[PDB]
């Protein structure tokens, strides 16, 4: 009955292990990232370094992890009869211009090569037969056609490919497993820190986690290896506080890891003030794409007006400034005009699906009636059940009710429609500035590296290069994957040795579980006790805080200088009180941790977006005291270092070269 | 979130893999050893994505829609093939829908990585294995941006302040 006797239905919790690991190619992480450089490096080793010990290391399991754990419905980054430039210029105009060009282009002359090696692996694509009717990829491998065929995709627009993506990940994680092998992953751990050498200064040495199965601290000695973890959610106060609090639009595993990581060990960060968010349907926020496409639905206010219409003249001076020009306007300027139809209570933004669909079925015959649903349908069914349970749920078959849009809360990412991140390395070539390439301590430049010389990251990782999506995940990891197999040879004989034991890295993992221990006598309920602090309750702590002083959705993405300031002071208490986390079993051992790295990257999303000056993304996040945006002070990155030594940030600016023309 | 059917439940007898608990990617599903049953340690962490309610044998995990705002009667039921998905949607007034879809187009577990692809070639190009040439930019330029930094358009001296060498 008392609750300090109740069992505690995580795994176990008890004295770690300590388990080590000399590796020379370390990789934290199995999602699209990791999974394209796995890919590449085996190769590059086997016939290179055949003797070199290459490790993979996923929170989950590789057959799921991830953000296409439930798959997907498009692949949205392929050129195929585009040119890179455009790719780059399109890219830049969504993400308000200042983006690293470099990174987008080196993307793009890459990308296509992966979705190949997808459909030859299992992942069916869907392909135009002759009349432009569709076939999904069952029927268009009986047809004999492919994009190994060169017989162009179905495409809802310039840049994106339609899938049966269901078992996507699977496919890839298989590609990944098979060229690895079930020695060179070990699955369920948790990377929690990431150690710099002891020796030469900025390189960095190892890596620090625990087995969520077993009690176990695991320490990682490595060489070269990539941190791609994903991005961050759940750093806001989301729509649904309840149950909901799992039904965010990017996975709510996503603890912003790869972001503080690195930035902790001292990788230079970039763009960290962009956000994203996404307007999806209310509540379950499934995609909206196909059925405003597909059967010509629109958003519609409480009048019935077109806002988008009505509100064109909040884009006078963005289009002036050459932004919007033209019914091509910025994702982030398209919520903008959604905000004001919100704020002065003109809602709900809906959805009339009721009567778009009445007067589209006239002009089907019933069978072309079928595919057009079933098409739409798969849209949730393969990216998105959440949201179909909710239809299912809430009566709300499009034939008979229609649907609400709404803006969500913020999510920090670098590879979808957003570009926070990680400042990496430009490839080394004469159309690459100089600032943009690393160059190490040996004076050569590998690609995608970091400041932190020896350390790479790629998708969600690297910042300033949104729009990669699975495809470029995949294509940024392949790219890596051959830069540690080089660096490795180059650094062949190298040792690394950290400044702290094993036994000081095993008391701080576990430093939670002893909290708990040491201070549970206190109280009869092991939630409500002064001594520690439970990671459910931090996590809210937080996510309030944000929410209402970091431009979350409960102030309609509104901040300033004297809120963010506000923020910063509560922010440097639960910093203290972070120190006195406690953890009853390993399922909450990881949320504290998760939420320790949640902490470190949104504070860092905030001293951003308090350096720069202007509102860059507005729909996105408004200053208050700094409405506009500003070419003259602010045409450039932001960057910022962490001193690890000195417990100390820098944020400074970063010049932009321009690159593609236009 | 995700709930386990008790009397379907037989806690994976075999093959010592549990295998909700195996591949939730939130570490949400766990075994009560004792029991012989499973359930979602943490349900407002669940991201509903359907894992889990794939993966089990019996067929035990059905999942509620979030309670703070989805109404009761509705639910989504997968039944994931070889190489085909079957989805049947069950709504709350009592509307059933049925769809099929691809998944995969080979095998499962056949993948060879590298059979038949090229070895690796430079270590110092830019070429990945697979690749044998890369685009170079159409047009391609080096404009720096530059920042005025000054707080000021002010200037107090009768001519411009633009040479200042003080
Ligand atoms: C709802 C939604 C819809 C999308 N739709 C599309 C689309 O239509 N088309 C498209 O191309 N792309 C789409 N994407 C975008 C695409 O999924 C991402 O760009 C891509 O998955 C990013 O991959 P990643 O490298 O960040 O790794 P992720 O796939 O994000 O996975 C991260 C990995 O890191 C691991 N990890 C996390 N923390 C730790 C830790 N600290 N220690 C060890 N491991 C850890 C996780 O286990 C996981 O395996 C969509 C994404 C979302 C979720
Ligand atoms: S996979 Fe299914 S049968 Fe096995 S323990 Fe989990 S819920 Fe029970
Ligand atoms: S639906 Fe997905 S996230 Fe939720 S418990 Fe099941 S496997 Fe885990």
């Amino acid at each position: 009955k008392i609750p300090s006797k109740e069992t505690p239905r995580g795994v176990a919790i008890a004295e770690p292990i300590i388990v080590e690991h000399s590796v020379d190619l370390l990789m934290v992480g199995g999602g699209m990232g990791n999974c394209g450089a796995a890919f590449e490096a085996v190769r590059w080793a086997d016939k290179y370094a055949p003797e070199a010990k290459i490790l993979l290391v996923d929170k989950a399991s590789l057959e799921r992890s991830g953000a296409v754990a439930q798959g997907l419905s498009a692949i949205n980054t392929y050129l195929g009869d585009n040119n890179a430039d455009d790719y780059v210029r399109m890219v830049r105009t969504d993400l308000m211009g200042l983006v690293r060009e470099d990174l987008i282009y080196d993307l793009g002359r890459h990308v296509d090569d992966s979705v190949h090696l997808f459909e030859e692996w299992g992942l069916p694509v869907w392909i135009k037969d002759e009349h432009g009717h569709n076939l999904d990829g069952a029927q268009a491998k009986a047809a004999g056609k492919s994009l190994r065929n060169g017989d162009k995709p179905v495409r809802s627009g310039r840049w994106q490919i339609m899938i049966n993506g269901e078992s996507y990940k699977v496919i890839v994680a298989e590609a990944a497993k098979n060229a690895l092998g079930q020695d060179r992953i070990i699955e369920r751990i948790f990377i929690v820190k990431l150690l710099l050498d002891k020796n030469t200064p900025n390189r960095i040495a190892g890596a620090v986690g625990f087995n969520l199965r077993a009690n176990e601290v695991h320490i990682f000695k490595a060489n070269a290896m990539v941190v791609a973890c994903g991005g961050a959610v759940n750093v806001y106060r989301p729509r649904s506080v309840g149950e909901g609090m799992g039904r965010a639009w990017y996975p709510v595993w996503n603890a912003g890891s790869t972001y503080t990581m690195c930035a902790q060990v001292g990788a230079e960060m970039t763009m960290m003030e962009n956000r994203f968010v996404p307007a999806r349907f209310k509540d379950g926020y499934g995609p909206v794409g196909a059925w405003f496409l597909l059967f010509k639905a629109k958003a519609t206010n409480c009048k019935g007006e077109d806002y988008c219409a009505t509100n064109r003249a909040m884009l006078k001076p963005y289009e002036e400034r050459g932004y919007a020009k033209g019914h091509v306007i910025p994702t982030c300027l398209r919520n903008h005009m959604m905000l004001r139809e919100m704020r002065e209570g003109r809602g709900p933004i809906y959805m009339d699906t009721k009567t778009a669909l009445q007067t589209s079925f006239a002009t089907m015959s019933p069978a072309q009636q079928k595919h057009l649903e079933a098409e739409a349908w798969e849209d949730f069914l393969d990216m998105c059940v959440g949201q179909a349970n909710l239809w299912a749920a809430t009566n709300c078959a499009p034939e008979e009710r229609g649907s609400e849009i709404m803006p969500t809360e913020p999510y920090l990412l670098g590879s979808h429609s957003g570009c926070c991140g990680i400042w990496a390395s430009g490839p080394d070539e004469a159309w690459v500035p100089e600032d943009y390439k690393v160059r190490a301590a040996n004076g050569k430049v590998y690609n995608r590296m970091t400041t932190v010389e020896g350390l790479w990251t790629c998708a969600d990782g690297v910042g300033a290069s949104g729009h990669k999506f699975s495809s470029g995940s995949h294509a940024e990891g392949r790219i890596v994957g051959k830069q540690m197999v080089r660096w490795y040879l180059d650094h062949k004989d190298f040792k690394p040795e950290f400044v702290e034991t094993a036994e000081e890295l095993k008391t701080l993992i576990y430093r939670p579980y002893y909290n708990y221990e040491k201070g549970k006598g206190a109280s009869t309920c092991p939630v409500v006790n002064p001594e520690y602090i439970s990671p459910k309750n931090f996590m809210m702590r937080l996510i309030k805080c944000t929410d209402e002083y970091g431009g979350g959705v409960g102030t309609y993405y509104n901040t300033s200088k004297a809120l963010l300031d506000t923020g910063f002071w509560l922010m440097e208490m639960l910093e203290e009180d972070s120190l006195k986390l406690a953890a009853r079993d390993l399922h909450e051992l990881l949320r504290c941790w998760e939420n320790y790295h949640r902490l470190w990257t949104v504070r860092l999303h905030m001293q951003h977006i308090a350096f720069r000056e202007e509102s860059r993304y507005p729909g996105f996040y408004y200053r208050a005291d700094f409405l506009g945006l500003d070419d003259s002070k602010w045409k450039c990155f932001v960057n910022s270092k962490y001193d690890p030594a000195k417990k100390e940030t820098k944020i400074f600016k970063k010049p932009y070269y321009q690159i593609i023309p236009d | 979130p995700t709930y386990v059917d008790p009397s379907k439940c037989d806690g994976c007898k075999g093959g010592e893999k549990t295998a909700c608990m195996y591949i939730c990617p939130n570490d949400l599903m766990i075994l009560d050893p004792e029991e012989m049953k499973a359930f979602n340690q943490e349900p407002e962490a669940c991201w509903e994505c359907y894992s889990c309610i794939k993966i089990c044998p019996q067929g035990a995990i059905t999942a509620r829609p979030y309670a703070d705002f989805a109404p009761m009667g509705g639910t989504c039921i997968p039944l994931r093939g070889s190489e085909d998905i079957m989805w049947t949607i069950k709504f709350r007034n009592g509307s059933v829908k049925r769809f099929k879809f691809p998944i995969r187009t080979t095998p499962e577990g056949s993948i060879k990585p590298f059979e038949g692809k090229p070895e690796a070639g430079d270590l110092e190009n830019e070429l990945l294995f697979t690749e044998t040439a890369l685009t170079v930019p159409q047009v391609a330029l080096g404009q720096k941006a530059q920042i005025a930094d000054a707080e000021t358009s002010q200037c107090w001296f009768d001519l411009p302040c633009e040479g200042g060498n003080r």
